[PDB]
């Protein structure tokens, strides 16, 4: 069963904004930090905020905040580092706030110049262990750039993202694998899922998939690790009202979830449930897909009070309670019960049953409807 | 001995002045 | 005058520098462009080969359809004539068949 | 005379030689040709051989004619030789001996091709064209004796599916290749009878193949055996217990025996007999199917009862998407036609509500503007979208409810309904409403790279003067409009491309020059907030002023906008950061002059917070401020009024002298320029320590005296 | 001192025109590879788009051909169809022909 | 310069004989003639057989070198020139006089028109411009670099006459692959030759310029070429109805394999040179020769090979080398995370990540060592403060004017003295962040404040006005003579005498 757990609203800040980004903290699970975009009612108010809750305490104010001199698109949370928050705003800058200053200005910042971002920046993430972590940027003209996190003036690898005769893939969102440094994932708004690799001889992307009739909204690749590995599959939310299941191996979409309603703007991997991901869709129903259970129907639906477009959702580490974001700042808390969240010991088993059922099935009845 | 202070000007008169610079050359 | 000769001297220094400057900026910027230049050349002379291997292509499967389309309608305008003539002979001794059975009921 | 009459007879019992063309194999007519033919020649030299002719002189001068003409005319000798050397060229070779050693259904390919070329040798022959069809008919007969050994030979019933069904897709080719070489080696003899309209007048052919019934049975064997696959594929899948009763176990040893009872019974007997026992094999397996057909449809009744959205009932539809041919669900299909027709018409008439909404009052446009998405194209992207889930619905009621649904009064309201929301619908009159107001508004960007345009700001009655970059939003958005609609295959001018060409390379120069400026208004709007300190960031204000009169006059396509972009960039970034600094330490500066009031009376307590004052502005003077001794002499009046003040109070508390007295008037001045070093001037007491602190005295000196009267 | 400061207005003099004149012609070397970089970009603009345009062209003549062979094919088959019916129809009424002769044979 | 010229004219012939030994040759043909008229018609067609078999040669262009084509396109115009001035003889016009004195026409016409000799000699006639004075030699006779580049703009500067002829112009882009393929080659042998493995650096930087400046030369006479063919062909639009531009060069491969190579040599030299001055216990002994190992086995694979087998090779061989850096990379980061068991003291903490350095241009050891900086650049932001708090006080103020009065120092030189140790501790604290923050220090995070507090107080440290006051005022005084001009202030000359 679906219920909400609580409500994150602050009223100077989050009011007449629509949330651009969501992340937990790595290393402390209950902090939550929210990106916003421009409240155009307020043009005196700063452009980009970014605001971090907290979910032990029970206070309705921000824990933190922070702003930005033009309009934040996607913060994350450094993993290694417990002290910063890496924000990549709409000018190309990528912005980094500190919480022990004093000032809710960055206190680093990257130049607008050709060596660094210049378009929209969509998807920052750090990668790496203790001793060897980078920060991966891709903007929206298709450069990638992998920085430090102490000099943030140059980057340390950039490179132009081109698959066929040099154009431009124009990059909406980033996955990596768990565990990967190397491979990631790409989905572009022009419809089409790339693989790619950082480093190595062969640098930049890999393959391509088709898909997709329209610009893809979310890609995230597969979290819960356990007796039979799933790294190689991962999930794409898009346009065209569809929640596409995808492997690296094929090149073609293993199952078209139609949200037959509105559009989808979101989707995400549930990191402990291994056959559970969680969707959000245009008309504030969010939906639960447990592939174990049912292929066909959501497992379970919830709808905020309402009925705002709901932009991001982002699960907890525990994978117990997630949080999605809407059009009007509300960031709301839902907690799944134990029935949907904790897996079964056979549950890895049942999803490889379930998968080579889904490949067998959809390609008989495609090769027996075609001949 | 005390040196008498600088002072940028008025931003209006000053930016005045640069839009006649602008619209002559 | 020792002080314009020295005025002249500073002058003559920063009009130096200034214009040095402005010579290495423009040899870097040359540069620059000359190697987005041959880019440009580079992208043009690989998408030329690719996809005109690709219009041959699709030229060769046109023609192959255009004779496929004229042999079949050069047997359908066959099919045509033969049974027009098979309708015509058919009606006529038809009509042969009824006057012969008016000879055979009278 | 009688050995004459004896040859005459001996040669007229071989002239007349004759073999019907309808009995035997093809290969026996060809090797009765070849004897004929050689027997032929043989007798013709034997005729030839001049003891024969000497037998004829000898006769002729014995005047006995009869003999003569009889062995002149009733031979029949030229023209039977005629005859088997007009029939020659075609029966030279002959490639039925390929075909009868053939044992793959390539090789009976290439042996059919190889007879139906040899066969076309007929057009230079005085071969009939009924003989002709007996030929083929003997070849057909051949060809369905050789392919019958083959399928015999190969099983084809007891084995696995997928390589059966591979091996009747061959054998159906090769039926293909016999049709379709049968059709031109017929339109050949069609021409050969067209030149010989007063010979020949046999016009029809009415042959009638020997394979062909055969061809007819594997044909019913394909369909049968797919229909027993599909039917077994559903009887797998749809049979599991929804969480065992015994209906579903007995479906499935009923599909099995029924099929092995089938499969019992031969079919490659293409005999009346065989034909009798393949119809009582396939009554007797309708008769066992139509049990699990009739539990199927009921439990598709029983499925249907629960099921309540079309996508719910499209879902369950195609569960059972292999028995749409099989005539019981058709039925069902029909009697649940109407419902299925009114869910889908409430569908549509649901998107024609969502897109009776514009997209300017929809949030869709909200969320795309969010994920940087430009309107026009947001509103394309939106517009396909409702069109492709209405052709969704629509492939979907089609592949579902068959071919020809059009013909019923709710099918052809709803294909009504579909073309209205199609021609709604249409995409292409937005795409080119926009090319024709980028084309008349005629963008581009060109000249120096500021404007200073002066509008009116309510508030002010004076019109406000302000500085942009000279960029338009417009060039932006048409740059990202030109590469959205270039991937979805909207054909856009060519004068658009280049503009959007030239603005994306000159972007990251436009895009920090508006960051800088936006960035310098903040910080002078900052700056005005507070007015208290307008001085001390009078020296990085005329720098930055400075830097923008310099790049006031450099044009777009000049080569120095590469290194003054970042030398802005840099100015004006330090210039915000020195500012917001002077801020938190003014701040502090003023709580730590407002706590000098309420700081009890006592050397110590004022020591410190005169070291903390002292201390900050020292870290003024360590960045260099401008004008920093004139706003710490400002700041020296009020601290020095303020120790005043309390030097008033101190005084009012006593009504020792000096030792009360040296509490502030030893307190060390803030120094404003105190990190230069070198001049040996020594200040003195008055500007050293608050020796004035009489002169700031608020009531005047009279309280001294109030002070001085009391001892 | 007027020697020295006299020698470096004259170094500076001549060093200030001989890398002014080198100067102008980095300058003019810069306009004319900037030229040379825009024109290639408008060729290959224009290339592009022109041949995309044919290319589309192509794949329209080709679903054309495609459909206009699978209704002559269709038109074919039916039609075959036509010639076996007629043709059996002819067959059994010349069998009733030949039972009507048969019907003046006795 | 005699025996290394008589070495290149010896060379010089063992190649010419060479290629005369493998020079693809032209059958010369004989017209045979009678020492009756049926016979003479056999010997013409047996003459009419004979020509069409010489003048019928063709040859695919897209096999062989480039020498080959030159040879078969100057073989065969010698060889029409012979049969055309055999065919002129006069016994040859005799016979075919009598001939047509014989009414056999059949066999004037087949000798006049079927022969081919008309047509084919046009064509050889019409490519004969280009065939001729063609340089290659050159190339295949040069081992110097430099040589081979004036060869290559000979060659390329040869090839501009293509507007005199009407040669097919897929032919001349084959015969481009053709001379892309003997020069690389000969660019092959000349870097067998120059053994580059068994090199040191600098010569090995000198032979990549020199190579890849053979590659650019390459390169821009290529783009001139390609101008001249476009403007060739779309000069002559009606004679090619079908024209494709697309060529793979064979030197292209080994470009980018003189690339990659450079491109590794450059990173070990790096790291060894690194290595070698600053790792001088077993740890050190081991790590130089896991270094050296890795370096020879990348060294005894061949990789000046092309082939498939040696691009797996080469694959191979630096894939082990790039594992075995990383041991050695991962040995001595636990060899500096040992700093704690021996450094306690921040001084000698200083020292050896002064002397240790070098080791953080490597990514993985500079981000290994993080919650050392930390602490250590807290450290000198105290030892600022200090410093700062040094010049809190005043010189007038302080005890080194006292210092200076009871030493025999003049005040204004004493405070000139304490300015300039006070900036001499400065520039050593600086000294100190670089070190520890490594190169690009001055875009740290913490780098930053400390470069922007150390330039703005070095700002507040020039000493030039208190000389220029000093000498204003002056205009014991021997003090200041003779201590200013230890510290480079230029004194006026009215003041030393």
């Amino acid at each position: 069963k679906l219920s909400l757990n609580r409500q994150f609203f602050d009223e100077r800040w989050s009011k007449h904004r629509v949330v651009s980004c969501l992340d937990w903290s790595s290393q402390y699970p209950e902090l939550l930090v929210a990106s916003y975009n421009n409240n155009e009612d307020a043009p005196h108010e700063p452009d980009g905020v970014a605001l971090v809750w907290n979910m032990k305490y029970k206070k309705t104010t921000p824990e933190y905040v922070f702003h930005c001199q033009s309009a934040v698109m996607s913060a994350t949370f450094a993993k290694f580092h417990p002290n910063l928050v890496v924000g990549g705003t709409y000018s190309g800058q990528i912005v980094l706030w500190d919480n022990r200053s004093n000032k809710r200005t960055p206190v680093q910042r990257t130049p607008l110049s050709a060596a660094a971002h210049t378009h929209p920046v969509y998807c920052v993430n750090v990668v790496g262990t203790q001793n060897a972590h980078n920060l991966i940027s891709i903007s929206t003209d298709g450069k990638i750039c992998s920085w430090s996190l102490d000099m943030l003036s140059h980057p340390q690898d950039s490179m132009e993202l081109v698959h066929k005769q040099s154009k431009a893939v124009a990059v909406t969102s980033m996955s990596f694998p768990v565990g990967d440094v190397n491979n990631f994932v790409v989905g572009s708004e022009e419809g089409s899922v790339y693989t790619a690799c950082r480093h190595g001889s062969k640098a930049g992307i890999s393959e391509m998939f088709e898909g997709h009739q329209g610009p893809i909204t979310g890609i995230h690749c597969h979290a819960a690790v356990g007796a039979v590995d799933f790294s190689h599959l991962f999930v794409t939310s898009s346009f065209d009202w569809t929640v596409k299941l995808w492997s690296t191996k094929n090149n073609k979409p293993l199952y078209s979830f139609e949200d037959n309603a509105g559009y989808v703007y979101d989707v995400m991997w549930s990191p402990t449930h291994p056959a559970l991901f969680a969707c959000v869709d245009g008309m504030g129903r969010l939906d639960l897909w447990n592939l174990n259970n049912d292929t066909e129907v959501p497992t379970a639906s919830i709808s905020v009070e309402g009925n705002p477009a709901l932009n991001r959702v982002r699960w907890t580490h525990s994978g117990r309670e997630i949080a999605v974001g809407d059009s009007e700042g509300q960031i709301v808390i839902y907690d799944v019960g134990e029935q949907i969240a904790v897996p079964r010991n056979d549950e890895w088993a049942r999803f490889g049953r379930t998968l080579a059922e889904i490949n067998a099935n959809r390609a008989d009845a495609e090769e027996e409807a075609a001949t | 001995v005390h040196d008498k202070e600088l002072a940028a000007e008025d931003e209006q008169v000053f930016l005045m002045k640069q839009q006649s610079l602008l619209a002559k050359q | 005058n020792l002080d314009s000769v020295l005025s002249e001297n500073q002058e003559h220094e920063v009009e130096l520098e200034l214009l040095r400057e402005d010579n290495e900026q423009l040899l870097t910027q040359y540069e620059r462009e000359k190697a987005l230049r041959r880019q440009a050349e580079e992208k043009f002379i690989e998408f030329e080969d690719a996809l005109e291997q690709e219009k041959k292509e699709l030229q060769i499967q046109v023609e192959h359809y255009e004779f496929q389309t004229r042999q079949l309608e050069l047997k359908a305008k066959n099919y045509a004539d033969q049974i027009s003539r098979l309708e015509e002979r058919e009606s006529e001794m038809k009509k042969e068949y009824n006057a012969l059975h008016q000879r055979h009921t009278e | 005379q009688s050995g004459v009459n004896r040859w005459i007879r001996e040669i007229q019992k071989v002239t007349k030689l004759d073999r019907d063309p309808a009995s035997g194999t093809a290969l026996q007519e060809i090797s009765f040709w070849l004897n004929l033919e050689r027997a032929l020649y043989r007798i013709q030299e034997k005729r030839e051989s001049p003891e024969v002719l000497l037998t004829l002189d000898i006769l002729k001068h014995g005047k006995r004619f009869h003999a003569t003409v009889s062995f002149d005319t009733d031979t029949g000798l030229k023209q039977a030789l005629e005859t088997v050397n007009d029939y020659n060229p075609l029966m030279k070779d002959f490639p039925l001996n390929d075909l009868l050693s053939a044992t793959e259904l390539d090789k009976i390919r290439q042996a059919l091709v190889a007879i139906f070329t040899h066969l076309r040798k007929i057009r230079n022959t005085k071969y009939p064209i009924q003989r002709a069809l007996r030929l083929v008919e003997a070849i057909s007969r051949d060809l369905s004796s050789q392919l019958l050994k083959v399928l015999g030979t190969r099983k084809l019933m007891h084995v696995a599916y997928e390589e059966f069904e591979k091996v009747m897709v061959a054998c159906f080719e090769v039926f293909q290749t016999w049709d379709d070489e049968y059709e031109k080696l017929q339109v050949l003899l069609r021409d050969i009878v067209k030149r010989k309209r007063e010979e020949n007048l046999k016009m029809v052919w009415r042959i009638n193949p020997a394979h062909r019934k055969l061809q007819a049975r594997l044909d019913q064997m394909r369909k049968f055996r797919r229909q027993h696959e599909q039917l077994r594929a559903v009887i797998v899948r749809v049979l599991r217990p929804q969480v065992f009763d015994a209906a579903d176990a007995n479906a499935i040893e009923e599909v099995n025996l029924a099929y092995e009872n089938v499969k019992e019974v031969d079919g490659l007997d293409v005999s009346k007999e065989g034909t009798e026992a393949w119809e009582a094999a396939m009554k007797r397996y309708d008769e066992r199917i139509d049990r699990v057909e009739t539990r199927i449809t009921a439990r598709l009744r029983d499925q249907l009862g629960t099921a309540k959205n079309a996508n719910e009932m499209f879902r369950i539809f195609s569960r059972f998407n292999a028995l749409f041919v099989r005539p019981h669900i058709r039925g069902a299909i029909r009697e649940y036609q109407t419902q299925l027709i009114q869910r889908v018409k409430d569908d549509i008439e649901s998107l024609h509500d969502k897109f009776k909404v514009q997209y300017p009052q929809s949030q869709a446009c909200k969320m795309s503007h969010v994920r940087d998405l430009p309107p026009v194209s947001g509103s394309i992207i939106w517009a396909k979208q409702i069109d492709r889930q209405l052709t969704a619905y629509m492939k979907r009621v089609e592949d579902v409810l068959g071919k020809g649904w059009e013909n019923h009064v709710e099918g052809q309201k709803l294909k009504q309904d579909g073309d209205s929301f199609r021609m709604k619908l249409n995409t292409q009159e937005i795409f080119d409403d926009w090319a024709r107001k980028v084309q008349q508004r005629n963008l581009g960007v060109s000249g120096r790279i500021f404007t200073i345009e002066s509008t009116r700001v309510r508030g002010r009655t004076g019109n406000v003067l302000k500085l942009k970059v000279n960029f338009l939003p417009e060039i932006i958005t048409l740059s990202k409009e030109v590469r959205n609609l270039k991937w979805l295959g909207f054909r856009v001018p060519l004068a658009i491309v280049n503009k959007a060409h030239q603005a994306n390379q000159l972007y990251p120069f436009a895009i920090s020059l508006i960051e800088s400026v936006r960035t310098y208004e903040r910080t002078c709007e900052k700056v005005e907030e507070r007015n208290t300190i307008s001085l001390l960031v009078a020296g990085l204000k005329k720098e930055v002023q400075a830097l923008i009169a310099e790049g006031i006059a450099l044009v777009w396509e000049s080569y120095k906008l590469d290194p003054y972009v970042q030398r802005l960039a840099e100015t004006v970034f330090n210039f915000q950061e020195k500012v917001d600094d002077l801020l938190i330490i003014e701040e502090k500066i003023d709580l730590e002059v407002r706590s000098l009031e309420t700081c009890m009376y006592d050397h110590k307590t004022f020591s410190e917070i005169l070291n903390r004052v002292q201390k900050a502005v020292d870290d003024l003077n360590l960045h260099s401020y401008s004008n920093l001794p004139i706003w710490v002499n400002k700041l020296d009046m009020e601290i020095e009024r303020i120790l005043g003040v309390r030097l008033q109070a101190g005084l009012r508390a006593w009504t020792e002298m000096f030792a009360w007295k040296m509490v502030v008037l030893s307190l060390p001045r803030i120094q404003s320029q105190r990190y230069q070093v070198g001049v040996h001037y020594e200040l003195t007491e008055e500007e050293k320590f608050y020796r004035n602190a009489l002169t700031r005295m608020p009531d005047g000196p009279v309280a001294l005296e109030e002070s001085y009267s009391a001892v």
